[PDB]
């Protein structure tokens, strides 16, 4: 017990904080390892995600380095603030924090051979630009990009420990809209004015759920442009019931677009979805102005040739203009 | 708790059927114990369907599938070896048990069919 | 992936059309090596248009420009010197890359283009 | 490596953090440049904007200026604790 207390002072003693290890020598070469803990909620108005895990930096510091005491010493909190750690940083991160309760989430493991692993328990914010322009059905890559801050690569490598095993627990991921297809890990040595910086990228690829739309948006236009149809095989001399339909139906299609882009993000440039529902209204538009033009020509001014083509071409055009959608969008 | 039944048993398909609360423990891991030897772990997938993880020896030759519409795992073999021969196992794991290697984190085991080449 | 091709080598217009995951990489430069030269930047265009940045030899002279019609960028090569002839390259940069000047930064090159003139 | 801390932290000594550089001379000259990594929100409602960016300063000081070692001196954060910097 007082053995291991001295010893770990002697260890302290004549280190320098300032100096990573070996200063003249060959660079530092530090190994990363993430254990994923979960994806929070993914924001497309704030284009970013919210990641939990266990990150750990594996490295050799010969100066930390003890003989005797077989086992493998575990710094906690205050002698662990006295000792060099690498200053790796996450470049497109947002907000980021070690968890404090009930204590810090860090660990510092040093082994006899020299050898130091450093633990943290980290919850960060990510950037996440997103390409929503064939939203709701697009596919995203999101990435986790891992960067020394001041040291280059003549001073600091990093690489994946374990190679593609070095990321952990991708499956316990379990997001909601969003489904992970496949993540990769790539390690690359960005070059700055000072010198080239070493890099790592933690890429994740997402599909999005797409049966919320069908239910509630293709569905419902569908269902009221071709009730927005009925009015064809109206009598045309209705003109109450097929103004009435005509005019609601163009209120309905109003409200479903009004209060969808209300309930979902904000999103402020064209999507996919805006131009089905536009599309829709227009269907509807058109519908009401045949009704007009059928009302000028006859009654105004044996089934009427304006109402016999209409019926025919009208959900020929919009069959037509669902073929086109789903083969440029899918 | 959650009733695993495993079947089936070179294209090979065996499947694994869940019935009960499978939302409480959403990972399912195939394993393998040939005579003599321990249990080894195959494969694990989520729930969701994606991030399958399979083992180094059977990386390639075996794919796992999901769909939950019927609650069942289907684990296809296509190039079969003679060290293969074993008992085949389905187990369920919870959210937050741990590592996927280790049989003793995992809750619900099934009675494991049998295979042999 | 993204692939890069290279057309239309007074007023020289040069469109690199880029077909692939463009989104991934949305920064676009120009590059340029003359025989028996390094290859050298000349100017960089952003992903939403706008915010053109060219080397100092080639400023006020070269003007870069992007529609997005069909993905093509266009270069719109003006008031051509002598010493303005080399194989002139576009590249793609990702979201974080580091600086423009640097060719190792880019991922994907094109064909390039020859400019003898 | 011996050296160096020798030399780093004799320079640590005989310095004031309280005095700016050239106390009675004329003004320091504290060069700046920015590097920009993105512009995250642009409120209308809140009349803001987020940016995110690396903000880089140089300036020169005689009290830490040594000689003997050829290499530029890439210390930690810490090491910002004891040098003056500009109020910014
Ligand atoms: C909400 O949802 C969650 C979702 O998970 C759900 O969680 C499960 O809840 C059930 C209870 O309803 C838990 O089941 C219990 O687990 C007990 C602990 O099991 C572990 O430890 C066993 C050994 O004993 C431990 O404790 C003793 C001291 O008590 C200690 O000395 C030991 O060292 C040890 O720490 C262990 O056997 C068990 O299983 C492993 O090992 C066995 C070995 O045979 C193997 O068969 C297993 O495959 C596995 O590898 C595990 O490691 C357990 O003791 C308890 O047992 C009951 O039944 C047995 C008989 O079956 C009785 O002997 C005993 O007295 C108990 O009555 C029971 O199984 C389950 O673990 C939870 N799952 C998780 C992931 O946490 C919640 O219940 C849900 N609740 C609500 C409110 O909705
Ligand atoms: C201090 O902790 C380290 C681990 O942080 C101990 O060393 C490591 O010990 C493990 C377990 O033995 C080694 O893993 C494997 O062991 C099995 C044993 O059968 C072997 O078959 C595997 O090939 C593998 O070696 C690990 O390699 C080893 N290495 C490391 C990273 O340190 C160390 O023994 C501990 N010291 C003491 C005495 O507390
Ligand atoms: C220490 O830093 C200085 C400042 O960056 C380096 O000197 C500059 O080096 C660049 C790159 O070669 C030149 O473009 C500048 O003209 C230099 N300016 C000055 C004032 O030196 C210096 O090289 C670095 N030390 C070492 C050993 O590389
Ligand atoms: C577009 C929905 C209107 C369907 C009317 C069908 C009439 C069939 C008459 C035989
Ligand atoms: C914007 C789509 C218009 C379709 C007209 C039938
Ligand atoms: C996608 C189904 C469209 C049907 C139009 C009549």
């Amino acid at each position: 017990m007082s053995f291991v207390k001295e010893t770990v002072d002697k260890l302290l003693k004549g280190y320098d904080i300032r100096l990573r290890p070996d200063f003249g020598g060959p660079p530092v070469c530090v190994g990363m390892n993430i254990d994923i803990a979960s994806i929070d909620m993914v924001s497309e108005v704030n284009m970013d995600y919210t990641l939990t895990m266990y990150f750990q930096q594996y490295w050799r510091d010969k100066r930390l380095a003890y003989s005797g005491i077989p086992l493998n010493l575990t710094l906690d909190n205050r002698v662990a603030d006295q000792l060099w750690v690498p200053d790796t940083y996450f470049l497109n991160d947002k907000k980021s924090f070690v968890h404090g309760v009930t204590v810090k989430n860090r660990m510092i493991r040093l082994h006899p051979d020299g050898t130091v692993l450093y633990g943290l328990r980290i919850t960060t914010t990510a950037a996440c630009m997103m390409d929503l322009r064939r939203y709701p059905l697009d596919e995203q890559n999101c990435t986790l990009e891992i960067e020394s801050y001041g040291y280059t690569t003549d001073d600091i490598e990093f690489y994946w420990r374990g190679g593609d095993k070095a990321v952990t627990g991708v499956e316990r991921i379990e997001l909601p809209q969003f489904s992970i297809v496949e993540h990769r890990l790539v390690s690359r040595n960005v070059v700055f004015a000072t010198g080239a910086y070493p890099r790592l990228s933690l890429s994740f690829r997402l599909k999005r759920n797409i049966g919320y739309f069908i239910l509630q948006t293709y569905m419902p236009s569908i269902l009221i442009t071709i009730l927005s149809w009925v009015s064809f095989w109206i009598n045309y001399d209705a003109s109450a019931a097929r103004v009435a339909l005509g005019i609601t139906t163009v209120l309905t299609m109003t409200t479903i677009n009004t209060h969808l882009r209300e309930t979902l993000p904000k999103i402020p440039y064209v999507k996919a979805i805006d131009m089905y529902l536009m599309g829709c209204f227009v269907f509807v538009f058109l519908a009401l102005l045949e009704y007009a033009f059928v009302n000028y020509i006859f009654f105004g001014r044996d089934v009427n040739a304006i109402d016999r083509w209409s019926r025919i071409v009208f959900p020929f055009t919009f069959s037509l203009f669902n073929l086109v959608y789903w083969l440029y969008y899918v | 708790q959650v009733q695993l039944v495993e079947s089936g048993g070179g294209s090979l398909r065996l499947s694994c059927a869940a019935s009960g609360h499978t939302f409480n423990y959403p990972i399912m891991g195939w394993f393998r114990q040939a005579p003599g030897k321990e249990r080894e772990f195959v494969g694990a997938i989520s729930w969701s369907g994606g991030s399958t993880s399979y083992a180094d020896s059977v990386k390639d030759r075996f794919t796992i599938s999901r769909d939950n519409a019927k609650n069942t795992v289907y684990l296809e073999m296509n190039n079969l070896k003679p060290e293969d021969t074993a008992v085949y196992y389905c187990a369920a794991k919870g959210r937050y048990s741990g590592g996927l290697y280790y049989p003793t984190n995992y809750d619900y085991w099934g009675q494991g069919t049998q295979v042999t080449v």
